[PDB]
């Protein structure tokens, strides 16, 4: 069983709606949120064109042209507990 | 010369211009807001421009047409009925735990009349507004010769839909 | 996004169907079908681009909340790029 | 016309608007509030509202209830109690050394009510509030026909709980 | 009812609330500052707050207590010492040179009185001061009606010790 | 979300304190991360 | 710009005026129409 701490309890009057929690093995700690809180996330595409070329076996030339999928980022959080 | 004055008194005098004290206001919740109330002021919508400066000149576009607000200022009885509705009215916007509500709840209308002569009414606004507050209440001791009074001001909701509301608020 | 009647299909919807839209699909049979797909965007009714792809996304956390906790307003921002260099003649007509 | 006038008349009649001298106060530790007192001026939340320009119009979505504050102007006796008092109140919210207290110790109620006909009462609002400070005195010399006055003003603690408060409060 | 009245007249009257003429100064260095003095303001400390946004509502919590200050009007006589005791006061906080003195030097003490009836003094308030600055003088022609007066005003020096001063001011 | 992790923190030293030298106020910035690259279907079960 | 008579030909035609004088043409034949054609700039009447 965790141990508690922060704002836990509901004598304060306040929804658990507006608060955050953090749990593992141990700890569980709880807290309100303030004014700038969001959540990001992002992924790559390849900037530069190219040229000598154009194109009026050809559907392969094009692939090759088209943006390229390079790889991606897990969701980040950004929050200022109080 | 003189004729052109008896001229301009025989028009002025035929055409009876409005008075001061013709105004009517019915509010959805009150049922006797007319006898309450002692003053209102109200503007529904107003235009905004944006000024372009081209060399040594410049040139206007209008861009918006910003919201308004209504207050009034009502006298109150003993036991006040008409402090208890505003109060019943403010709490509805926003829960006390720190929740809101979903806008069909809490919105109201509010109608602002003209007065014809001989008792007969026609409409000259509509608005749907949220109740906002009340400023201050002062009930001082030497206020023995005058009655009470406070001030209640609300706001529009939407530019694109004044008087029209969803189905839940006029079918209750 | 503002909701007006039910704020789930309005406000709570819209941003898990973009963090939908945003991801990829790794556990699809063809190699195609993995890549994050791509979508249609249409400003207003006259500029029309076709195979843009999503490449950021990001949406605050305290919003105003309904009593049952589905936010009642948000804000989105995105950033959109082309899939392609676009000729002199093709980009016209986009508008 | 006048059969008009004379109907609202005999309406307006039999209804009693409240005066200006209605009202009472009660605060925790005075004891003697009522005698002192001479104004009130309270209000407890006010909604805010955010403004979402869309196009070429507008709309507003609550957001918050902003908390309120209290003032009132006491008369004083000679060896004054409520002045004595309000130090004593002020000094336990921050200690002198700089160090703060838990809001259970400084913590105080205010209650504002209403008083009926034949001399009954009844509450128009409670809330929870700390001093604050007390603004400026004066005691000019020349001030032969005057009585001292000063006005003491506090803050509203928390919207979520305006006038329930802890156990600890409320048994001593 | 007309025996509430007769009641509270009696309560009232029996109670001598203080008047405005009852304050009294005492400065450490005019000796005869009570003769002089006209008008005073002062406060000593006044509670800071900060306002926290959670979600739908507000929490506010104390965090300072901010000094105060006190302002005199005085009048004085030909050839006067109420002005070269306020210059000589002035010179010594900061040197002409550009150089500042130690605490102990420039600072001084004003005591706040209370009148009780048979001519008896209670202690309001002791705070200590440094000069600060007099506002401004005007000395006018045709001011052949008015005696002359300028505002001498002071700030107090840190609020975790108001009254209690260091041991070379004391014994001198 | 599960598996999450804290990448940075850092709170004030200038808060309120209490007769015994406790804190009655403070502020935590936090910097959190998921573990892993979400797919589309697994990313609207978070929601 | 701002438009005063016909919006199109004013506010709306410009910008995909603009869009196809700065993008290439790469579906000519030759090797020089291949680049973005260059413009003409005239800034008032006193500076070409």
């Amino acid at each position: 069983a965790p141990i508690a701490y922060g704002v836990y309890s509901q004598a304060d009057g306040v929804s658990p709606y507006l608060k955050v929690t953090l749990t593992n093995s141990q700890y569980q700690v709880t807290g309100y949120i303030s004014q700038g809180a969001a959540m990001n996330m992002a992924q790559n595409w390849e900037s530069m064109g190219s040229v000598s070329g154009a194109l009026g076996t050809t559907s392969v030339a094009r692939w090759n042209s088209l943006m390229v999928w390079e790889g991606g980022t897990p969701p980040t959080f950004t929050l200022p507990v109080t | 010369e003189r004729e052109v004055g008896k001229l301009t008194s025989i028009i002025m005098n035929k055409m009876l211009f409005a008075q001061g004290w013709q105004f009517s206001v019915e509010v959805d919740g009150l049922e006797g807001a007319d006898f309450f109330a002692k003053d209102i002021t109200y503007h529904d919508y107003s235009i905004e421009y944006e000024t372009i400066k081209i060399g040594g000149g410049n040139i206007l576009q209008p861009t918006e047409r910003s919201p308004g607000q209504i207050t009034m200022m009502v006298r109150d009885t003993v036991d006040g009925l008409v402090l208890d509705w505003f109060k019943t009215a403010k709490s509805r916007v926003i829960n006390p735990d720190g929740t809101g509500n979903i806008p069909s709840q809490y919105l109201l209308n509010v109608r602002i009349y003209r007065l014809l002569s001989s008792g007969l009414t026609k409409l000259e606004n509509e608005m749907t507004v949220f109740p906002v507050t009340t400023g201050d209440v002062t009930y001082a001791r030497d206020q023995v010769t005058e009655f009470k009074s406070f001030p209640m001001t609300f706001a529009l909701h939407s530019t694109f839909n004044q008087s029209s509301s969803s189905l839940a608020s006029l079918l209750g | 996004f503002i909701a007006l009647n039910n704020p789930f299909i309005e406000v709570s919807g819209a941003i898990a169907a973009l963090t939908a839209m945003i991801s990829p699909e790794l556990k699809a049979a063809n190699v195609g079908g993995q890549i994050p797909e791509r979508v249609t965007l249409n400003i207003g009714r006259r500029i029309n681009i076709t195979d843009v792809a999503i490449q950021d996304l990001s949406f605050d956390l305290d919003a105003p909340r309904d009593s049952n906790g589905y936010f009642l307003k948000n804000t989105v921002n995105l950033q959109l790029t082309g899939s392609s260099i676009y000729n002199s003649s093709d980009i016209v007509r986009a508008f």
